[PDB]
C-alpha cells in the first residue's frame, strides 16, 4: 500500500559481524549446521602455534 | 521471559 | 582471474507460518498493533564502524572525532585489518578486491590483535581518558611492551598488567577480586581468554 | 652442558577477538547503558575525541577497524493492515537528519 | 585403624585425612587491627597445655 | 537501602540472590 | 542533540521499563502462556542500566 | 632453553588470607619463598636437580594489589558495616583435614 | 555454586533455570542453570 | 616535489617513547637499541645471567 | 562445643541470617560487580 | 512436617520443591 | 476420562493427588532418598 | 526445489523432524542446545552429504 522501505540501512554498520558475534552468544558455535552453512572458520591449533 | 535483558556486544 | 563463476538459476522465498487459531491470531494481531506494543530490536554489534587506513611500516595512527554528543556511549573495540583482506562494501562491485580468502571484517576471524603496542584516548584535547590515575601508566593503554625493566607484564608474555586487567573486566567482570578462569558460558569463542595464548 | 648463551623472546597471539575498552568508570559491565554514558559531563555537553594508536610496523597497507559502540535500535510500528513503520535511533553516532 | 596394603619394595607413606572443620573467623575492629580466631574440631591445635 | 548500587534491568534494581551470600564447600562436605 | 536525552531513550527503550512493564498487560499475559511454543521474548527491547 | 629469565605471578593459597577483604589500615605482609630446585621445579623424570645443575635466583619480588575503585561514601559504609563483630568474615579450608 | 532456592523458615528448591524445549534459543532469552 | 610541507593537518606529538623520532636509540649502559620501525620490537626480549 | 560452633559458624545461621541486614542488602546489590559471597561461612547441618 | 528429616542449610531445612514429586519422562513427549 | 485420571495420564500432579504427608516426606528427604520418580505426573497439551 | 541442508531431505520433513524433537521450526531453524540434542536424536546424527 505504501511502498515505503522499512529498512533504513547504514553504510557504517556491519550486519555480518553483528550476526557472527550473535551466534557465539546465543548458541554453541563449534557445531555445524549445513542449512545456513553455519560452520565456523577454525585454524588448527597445532599449525598456528607450533 | 520479557524481563530478560537484550543481547548486546559487551553489555 | 582463476575462472570461478556463480550463476543464479531460480530463487524462491520461503516462510514458515505457525498454524495459530484464528481467534488467537486475531487477538495477538490486535494487541501488536498498539503503539505501546511496538516490536523493538537492537543490532547485536551496536556500533558505528570506522575504517582508518594505516600505511606500510607505519607505527603511529592518529585519528579524530571532531565534536559530538557522547551520551549513551558504550565503549571501544578495535582490531587491525588488512587493506587487501577488506572489500569496499559501499559500492556494488569492488574491481580492486583481488582476494577470496577469509574476510576478518565480515567473518569475525580477526588475527592482527597482537600488532598493537598502545592506545591513548583524550577527550576534548586535554581530558585524557580514563584519567584519574587509574592505570599503572594512566595516560595510555599499554597493550604490550618490547622492553620491560619495571616488571609490568602478565601471563609470562609481554601483555601488560593494565591491559590484562582491562580485557578481563571488559569481557568477564574478573580482576578486582582475583584473576581466574571464567566459566565457559562467559568465555565464548570470540572472547578474550578463549583465544589469548601466551608464548615464550 | 654446551648450551649457548641464550636470550628469551616473549609474545602473545590472541586471535578472533576485538580489543574491548568499555566506556565505564571501572571498566566493568554494570549494564548496557554505562555510568559514564549517563554522566553529567558526557551527556550535558559536547566533547572532541583524539585517539592515538601505536601499532607494530607491517610491510603491507593495513586498516584500523574501530567500533564506536552505540545503541543501534529499531522500533517497528504496524498500525494498520499492510502498514509497517520503523523508527531508527542510534546514540551517540546518529545518522538521521 | 588397621590398614592392610599391597607390599612394595620401597619405603612408602600413608596419608590419612582426618577431616575436620578448619575454620577461621576474622575480626577487624579498628583501623590497622587484624584479629583472627582459628578453631578446628576434633583435631584442634590448641588445648589447655598451650 | 543499598539498592541504587545495582544495575537496573528495566525500572527494577537487579538484586542478587539471598542464597549467594555465604560459601559452604568443603572436601566432600 | 537534546539536553535531556531521557524522552527518546525511553521511547527507543535504551533506559526505561522492562517488557513486562511497558507492554499492555494482555500481551504480557499472552506471551507467558504461549512461551513454550510461540516465543515473543526477543521481539521487545529490555534495557539494562548501570 | 636452559637459561630462562622468568617473570611469574604467584597466587596466595592460605585460606584465611586467600579470599579476605581487607578493611583500611597499614598492614605488614611478609613471606618466605623457597629456592630449593627439587621443590620449586618439576622434572618429568624425577631426577635430583641439585646434582643436575638446576639453579634458581630471585632478582626482585613485587606485591601487587588491585583495588576496586569504590565510592568513598560507599566504601565508608562497607568499612563500617564490616567492622561489627556480627559481620566477621569467616573462612574454611577446602580440604578441612588433619594430615598425618 | 548453589541451585536456585525459594524461601517460604523452610528452604525450598526453585525450578527456575531448568532446561526446556523452546522454539528460539534459550541463551538469548534466559540464563540456563 | 614542488608541494608545500606540510599541507596536511598535524596531530601533536604523543608523550611516550618510540614515536618522536625513528633514530637508533641506546640502552641505559650504552647498548644499541634498534628503532621503533624494527620487527624486533614486536616482542619483548629479556637477558639474564644465571647463578 | 555448641556455643563455639555457633561462633565459628560450624552449626548455626547462614550468612543471610547472622549478618546485619544492611550488609546483606549491600551484598545483593553489588553482587554482579563486587561479590561478598565467598567471605562468609554458611553451615550445612545433617 | 518432616522438616527434621531435611539437611539444615543454616537454621532452616533445605526442603525440596512440591512440583518435583512426580515424573513426566517419556520418549518424544 | 476416569481411567486416564486413575492412571495419571490426565489430571492432578503428584503434589496434589498424593497424601500431603507423603509430599512433605518426599520434599524433605529429596537430597538423600528421592521418591520423585516413583509417581507419574500428567503432561496435558 | 524443495530440499534442505544441501542434501535430498525435503523441506516438509526437515520441519517435522525439527519440531518432533526440539520445537524448532516456526520461528527459524537453528542449532538446538546439547541438553536437548541427545545421542539418539535427529540433529546429532543428521549428516547431509554431496
Amino acid at each position: 500500500a505504501s511502498q515505503l522501505n522499512a529498512v533504513v540501512d547504514l553504510q557504517d554498520r556491519n550486519t555480518e559481524l553483528s550476526y557472527q558475534l550473535l551466534l557465539d552468544s546465543i548458541g554453541d558455535r563449534t557445531r555445524y549446521f549445513s542449512m545456513w552453512n553455519q560452520a565456523v572458520d577454525s585454524y588448527d591449533p597445532d599449525v598456528r602455534i607450533i | 521471559g520479557l524481563r530478560f535483558p537484550s543481547k548486546m556486544f559487551g553489555g | 582471474v582463476d575462472g570461478a563463476s556463480i550463476k543464479f538459476d531460480s530463487i524462491c522465498l520461503y516462510a514458515t507460518f505457525f498454524p495459530m487459531a484464528h481467534n488467537t491470531a486475531s487477538t495477538l494481531e490486535a494487541m501488536l498493533r498498539n503503539d505501546t506494543n511496538d516490536q523493538s530490536f537492537n543490532d547485536y554489534l551496536s556500533a558505528a564502524n570506522m575504517l582508518y587506513p594505516i600505511p606500510a611500516n607505519a607505527t603511529n595512527v592518529p585519528i579524530s572525532i571532531p565534536s559530538r554528543n557522547w551520551a549513551a556511549f558504550r565503549g571501544w573495540a578495535f582490531t587491525r585489518l588488512k587493506t587487501k583482506e577488506t572489500p569496499s562494501l559501499g559500492s556494488g562491485y569492488d574491481p580492486y578486491y583481488t582476494y577470496s580468502g577469509s574476510i576478518p571484517y565480515l567473518d569475525g576471524t580477526f588475527y592482527l590483535n597482537h600488532t598493537f603496542k598502545k592506545v591513548a584516548i583524550t577527550f576534548d584535547s586535554s581530558v585524557s581518558w580514563p584519567g584519574n590515575d587509574r592505570l599503572l601508566t594512566p595516560n595510555e593503554f599499554e597493550i604490550k611492551r618490547s622492553v620491560d625493566g619495571e616488571g609490568y607484564n602478565v601471563a609470562q608474555c609481554n601483555m601488560t598488567k593494565d591491559w590484562f586487567l582491562v580485557q578481563m573486566l571488559a569481557n568477564y567482570n574478573i580482576g578486582y577480586q582475583g584473576f581466574y578462569i571464567p566459566e565457559s558460558y562467559k568465555d565464548r569463542m570470540y572472547s578474550f581468554f578463549r583465544n589469548f595464548q601466551p608464548m615464550s | 652442558k654446551t648450551a649457548v648463551d641464550s636470550i628469551t623472546q616473549k609474545k602473545f597471539l590472541c586471535d578472533r577477538t576485538l580489543w574491548r575498552i568499555p566506556f565505564s568508570s571501572n571498566f566493568m559491565s554494570m549494564g548496557a547503558l554505562t555510568d559514564l554514558g549517563q554522566n553529567l559531563l558526557y551527556a550535558n555537553s559536547a566533547h572532541a575525541l583524539d585517539m592515538t594508536f601505536e601499532v607494530d610496523p607491517m610491510d603491507e597497507p593495513t586498516l584500523l577497524y574501530v567500533l564506536f559502540e552505540v545503541f543501534d535500535v529499531v522500533r517497528v510500528h504496524r498500525p494498520h493492515r499492510g502498514v509497517i513503520e520503523t523508527v531508527y535511533l542510534r546514540t551517540p553516532f546518529s545518522a538521521g537528519n | 585403624m588397621t590398614f592392610e596394603v599391597d607390599p612394595m619394595d620401597e619405603p612408602t607413606l600413608l596419608y590419612v585425612l582426618f577431616e575436620v572443620f578448619d575454620v577461621v573467623r576474622v575480626h577487624r575492629p579498628h583501623r590497622g587491627v587484624i584479629e583472627t580466631v582459628y578453631l578446628r574440631t576434633p583435631f584442634s591445635a590448641g588445648n589447655a597445655t598451650t | 537501602n543499598f539498592a541504587s548500587l545495582a544495575p537496573r534491568h528495566g525500572s527494577r534494581p537487579f538484586m542478587g540472590n539471598w542464597q549467594d551470600i555465604g560459601t559452604s564447600n568443603m572436601s566432600g562436605g | 542533540a537534546t539536553p535531556s536525552m531521557m524522552p527518546q531513550w525511553s521511547y527507543m527503550h535504551i533506559s526505561g521499563q522492562d517488557a513486562s512493564e511497558y507492554l499492555s498487560p494482555g500481551l504480557v499475559q499472552f506471551a507467558r502462556a504461549t512461551e513454550t511454543y510461540f516465543s515473543l521474548n526477543n521481539k521487545f527491547r529490555n534495557p539494562t542500566v548501570a | 632453553g636452559r637459561y630462562v629469565p622468568f617473570h611469574i605471578q604467584v597466587p596466595q593459597k592460605f585460606f584465611a588470607i586467600k579470599n579476605l577483604l581487607l578493611l583500611p589500615g597499614s598492614y605488614t605482609y611478609e613471606w618466605n619463598f623457597r629456592k630449593d630446585v627439587n621443590m620449586v621445579l618439576q622434572s618429568s623424570l624425577g631426577n635430583d636437580l641439585r646434582v643436575d645443575g638446576a639453579s634458581i635466583k630471585f632478582d626482585s619480588i613485587c606485591l601487587y594489589a588491585t583495588f576496586f575503585p569504590m565510592a568513598h561514601n560507599t566504601a565508608s559504609t562497607l568499612e563500617a558495616m564490616l567492622r561489627n563483630d556480627t559481620n566477621d568474615q569467616s573462612f574454611n579450608d577446602y580440604l578441612s583435614a588433619a594430615n598425618m | 555454586p548453589r541451585p536456585p532456592v525459594e524461601e517460604p523458615a523452610v528452604e525450598t528448591v526453585s525450578p527456575e533455570g531448568r532446561g526446556e524445549k523452546r522454539p528460539r534459543p534459550d541463551r538469548e532469552e534466559t540464563l540456563v542453570t | 616535489d614542488g608541494s608545500i610541507v606540510s599541507s596536511y593537518l598535524t596531530t601533536r606529538m604523543p608523550p611516550w617513547a618510540g614515536v618522536r623520532q625513528n633514530v637508533m636509540g641506546s640502552s641505559i649502559d650504552g647498548r644499541p637499541v634498534l628503532p621503533a620501525n624494527s620487527t624486533t620490537l614486536t616482542y619483548e626480549t629479556v637477558s639474564g645471567t644465571p647463578l
